[PDB]
RNA sequence: UUGUGGUAGACGAGCGUUGUAUUGGAGUUGAAGUCAAAGCGUGAGCAUUGGUGGAUCCAAUACAAGUGAGAAUGCCGGCA
RNA sequence: UUCUCGCAGUCAGACAGUGGGGGAUAAGCUUCAUUGUCAAGAGGGGAAGAGCCCAGAUCAUUAAAUAAGGUCCCCAAAAUA
RNA sequence: GCGAAACAGUACCGUGAGGGAAAGGUGAAAAGAACCCAGAGAUGGGAGUGAAAUAGAUUCUGAAACCAUAUGCCUACAACGUGUCAGAGCACAUUAAUGUGUGAUGGCGUGCGUUUUGAAGUAUGAGCCGGCGAGUUAUGAUAGCAAGCGUUAGUUAACCA
């Protein structure tokens, strides 16, 4: 029915055939992974996680979120620096999560 | 990061509700009335939507307060000029338009919002029971 | 007798929107082929009912 | 310079009661025109002291570099003669050894006018005295008509 | 080398120029004091003073 | 010697002015006001990136408690129950979406009762 | 079409001009002329003659219909102002600016030429994206 | 592992343009500037496409700077 | 933390606790001593609270645990006795 | 750049010492707008020439600000350094990007540079835009760095070719 995935420390409840974005994890683009850090597939709850149940995840793209313009300026003190933090992401979907 | 938790697509629609205050205490009724007007209990309640409901209060002349606050507490409201402070005790408002107090006291607990103006209007206080809102098919309940 | 700042563009446009003017009067001439205005003359010598002046 | 302005630098202002800068000196460095303090100065020394031993080391270095590569090759005094001012024969000789690729300089020490009168229209090639050459000239030429006489003379002269 | 390209050997060390920019760090003053005779232009301890 | 650089200055001003648009009146037309608005908007973006996750967490606290009050129970008791025994990983906003899943949050409700 | 008629800097205040200029906008070919003949303002006769010349131009050079015409647009663009001075007491002089307005009037027949400019702009952006795309291809 | 609060203050590493040097190059079958865009950049910057005008300019490396703008009740010019 | 070399900047300090001198054991007082802060460092709270408390900001984050403090509502969390 | 590219020390200021300004660019060749509609005309519009009428004597090009016009957005019950993060709704498809144009509504949010112990401050300065615009050099000393030579060692000035 769906799947809870813990990417880092961030959870995603994503249903079947939904392409969504997580933090970049150097995943292979366009390939298939048996992800284990999963929970709550379909009325299915395990105490620490979903034992003997893993999700089958395919990736579509690797990109970066738009440039976070981090600026450090102090008023009337002349401490001003600029940088761009483009946090990367992996856009992926679940296909045939196994039980 | 984000999973885009869902909201209603301007699907807000309110319902008429009935209540009578005879053995009711101002603050005790006011908290639940505010929760009803905001739709505070609802899970889809967002501060920019306020999926509340219409509230009808029948026989506001029967509300009761405890202690000596009827003769001890006082309510101030200053007009535009000096001496415009109408300062009325509870016993004064017992023999006067206490419905206005029912309005303003709850309004005082309203969110600091441009549209709290628009939801304080959702409360219709009546010292009797005659109104065309009876023909609007209202849903009666207790401790609204 | 001094202001503080310049009038903003939007405020200036709103204040000069008060200068909007209505229309003049109107009257279609009968013995004159022109089109005059109400309670006024028409340049055909006739104020209305009869010739009252020169053609100019 | 700031002391080359024209006219008395009197104030057309007052010391007070002015809503803008006083600027007692009229042609200020920030005011339009006049009032140079630093600017461009022809007083530049143009001198960076160099030592003879390091210079000789550099000359030997560049000689070793070009002797090991030797894009150019030995040329004798005989061919320097019997030639006219004509770049016709000069260019014919260059294309005979396809010498139009290198911007060759010719080192001269015998002062033969036959080759000297040439190499003056096509500016890819030119002639200069061997003792008047420089590493700037040497690496730019990429080839040099190295004289027959100078070989042992240059080796002894280092 | 060649006439078209050349690279140094740790020449042109870091310089110190004043009067230009404050985001460049340590700008117009970079050690010029504050409200002092020596804080002024051409103002510095005279060897005979 | 005079160096010709009278164009890169305007290039700089246009580069700084490009981000300024959609502002009321004369706040994306002048250069210095554009600089100041850029600074203020950058500070606002920074404070958002600082505290919006806190704001969303508090919003989930309120909404999850309201759901719990809709179920006739308090937030504190439910959080204690979840934390004390049979610890899971389900998150607050994911729990809110499970509330949006009708009778699926109630499955947890009689699950924590068990 | 456009029936553009330009005046190029008569001495008239943009504030003063624009009032009648845009008050005479929106009407048809003649219901503007007749009402303009009845207004007691300085900016009446000059713009009436300008409009008459524009109508004659449209009817002669292009030979348009002449009946479906309407006042499509009137604007008072920046006419170069003049700089002089006037004396004030205590021996002073204050700068005076003499107004003007680059006056131009445009008349349209069909209820169009508004979307046509949008189509030209879209063609421009299409040629832009095509030029970019052929750069993106041919790898 | 410390790391990154940081003015002043000390210190480092890079960027842009002008001209020289050479190596290359584009150019009326269209240089540069400008503007528009729903780009790349880590900030200095690099673009690209398109438009206007029609002839100069871009890039690789070293050198040299009247080299790097927000105020200066900054100067000039235009417009309020 | 000791030393050499070079470059510094700082002076008009302030706040609160504790010792105070003067006052009047008056200061939003002056002067010094220690502690902590700001100056030189933002943030959570108290209605805001330059120096009060909690605590020391790589960045992105619709994650968890807490500190001060809080849990009728405004604006977030409890009632049991 | 000589103030001084033009007929600039001109204009202009004062009685006089003295000062003391602004302004260059048609196009390849005028190849300069023949004829016509309106007016009084300039002019505009046609036309006509020249590849080129952003090529009209306004004449190398033609920025910013500003002024207006309307396409699509919304605003006439509303206590806001006017923005930000979410976002309805409206209209779209691109420098394909979980898009762009706009933003009902919610939350947060007292400018800048200055000297100040310390202002968001009713301290300070700013009408705005655009152009210019303020740590250099000559010689000498010293410390570091890089390089050469290097132990009767390195080194010229003045200079001469």
């Amino acid at each position: 029915m769906h799947a809870i995935v813990v990417c880092g420390s961030k959870q995603y409840l994503v249903h079947e055939n939904d392409t969504f974005f997580v933090e970049k994890l150097e995943a292979p683009v366009g390939k298939e992974i048996q992800l284990d850090k999963v929970l709550m597939l379909d009325e299915k709850i395990g105490a620490p996680y979903l034992e003997k149940a893993r999700v089958v995840c395919v990736v579509e793209k690797h990109g970066l979120q738009r440039k976070v313009n981090v600026i450090k300026h102090i008023s009337q003190k002349h401490h001003l620096k600029k940088y761009g933090h483009r946090q990367p992401y992996t856009k992926l979907k679940v296909v045939r999560f196994v039980h | 990061k984000t999973s885009m938790l869902t909201k209603e697509q301007a699907n807000k629609r309110r319902q008429w509700y009935i209540v009578d205050a005879a053995g009711l205490v101002l603050g005790k009724l006011a908290v639940k009335a505010a929760d009803l007007i905001r739709g505070k209990n609802k899970v889809d309640f967002t501060p920019n939507q306020d999926c509340g409901d219409y509230l009808i209060i029948i026989n506001s002349d029967q509300v009761v307060l405890t202690g000596n606050k009827k003769e001890n507490e006082f309510w101030y409201h200053h007009s535009q000029y000096i001496g415009g402070i109408k300062k009325v005790s509870g016993r004064d408002m017992l023999k006067k338009q206490s419905d206005k107090l029912v309005y303003n006291a709850v309004k005082g607990m309203l969110p600091d919002n441009r549209l709290s103006r628009r939801w304080i209007t959702k409360v219709h206080v009546f010292k009797g029971d005659k109104h065309n809102m009876e023909a609007q098919k209202p849903t009666t309940l207790n401790w609204s | 007798a001094v202001q503080q700042r310049r009038s903003s563009k939007h405020r200036r446009d709103k204040r000069r929107s008060h200068d909007a003017l209505t229309a003049q009067a109107l009257s279609v001439c009968q013995k004159c082929g022109k089109k005059k205005l109400f309670h006024r003359v028409c340049s055909c010598g006739m104020y209305g009912d009869l010739r009252v002046k020169k053609a100019y | 310079t700031k002391g080359e302005v024209r006219g008395g630098g009197k104030k057309p202002y007052k010391q007070k009661h002015t809503g803008k800068a006083r600027q007692g000196s009229t042609r200020n460095p920030h005011f339009v025109g006049g009032g140079i303090v630093f600017g461009p100065k022809p007083n530049r020394n143009y001198s960076l002291k160099l030592n003879k031993k390091a210079h000789t080391a550099a000359l030997h270095t560049v000689w070793s570099e070009k002797l090991a590569s030797d894009n150019t090759h030995l040329v004798d005094q005989n061919l320097f003669n019997k030639t006219e001012g004509k770049t016709k024969v000069m260019m014919q000789f260059l294309k005979s050894a396809k010498l139009l690729d290198k911007n060759v300089l010719f080192v001269v020490n015998t002062l033969n006018t036959n080759l000297e009168q040439s190499t003056s229209n096509i500016k890819n090639v030119q002639v200069k005295h061997l003792d008047k050459v420089s590493v700037r000239d040497l690496m730019l030429a990429n080839a040099l008509l190295v004289e027959k006489e100078v070989l042992k003379a240059l080796e002894g002269k280092f | 080398l060649n006439q078209l390209k050349s690279v140094p050997k740790a020449r042109n060390h870091k310089t110190k120029t004043l009067g230009r920019g404050h985001g460049s760090g340590l700008g117009k003053t970079s050690g010029r004091g504050q409200k002092g005779q020596k804080a002024r232009k051409s103002g510095l301890t005279r060897p005979g003073f | 010697m005079r160096i010709k650089g009278g164009k890169q200055t305007r290039v700089r001003r246009k580069k700084w002015l490009k981000q300024a648009s959609g502002s009321f009146g004369t706040r994306h037309a002048s250069y210095k006001v554009a600089k100041q608005t850029v600074i203020q908007a950058a500070k606002y973006a920074y404070r958002d990136r600082r505290n919006k996750k806190r704001d969303f967490r508090s919003l989930w606290i309120l909404r999850l408690n309201a759901a719990l009050r809709e179920q006739g129970m308090t937030y504190s008791v439910f959080i204690n129950l979840l934390k004390k025994h049979n610890i899971e990983i389900n998150r607050k906003v994911l729990s809110e979406l499970a509330i949006k899943e009708p009778s699926k949050f109630n499955l947890i409700v009689q699950k924590v009762k068990s | 079409m456009i029936a553009f008629a330009k005046q190029f800097r008569v001495r008239i205040s943009p504030q003063k001009a624009r009032l009648v200029c845009q008050l005479i906008v929106g009407k048809k070919t003649a219901d503007a002329q007749n009402i303009l003949s009845n207004t007691p303002k300085k900016a009446a006769t000059l713009i009436a003659k300008l409009l008459n010349s524009a109508i004659a131009n449209a009817t002669n050079n292009h030979g348009m219909n002449g009946d479906a015409l309407y006042v499509f647009e009137c604007v008072a663009n920046q006419g170069p102002s003049m700089k002089r001075t006037i004396p004030r007491a205590k021996g002073s002089s204050n700068m005076i600016t003499k107004r003007s307005s680059n006056l131009v009037v445009k008349l349209s027949d069909n209820p169009n030429e508004r979307q046509e400019l949008i189509k030209q702009q879209k063609a421009l952006v299409k040629k832009r994206v095509e030029g970019q795309q052929k750069a993106k291809m041919a790898r």
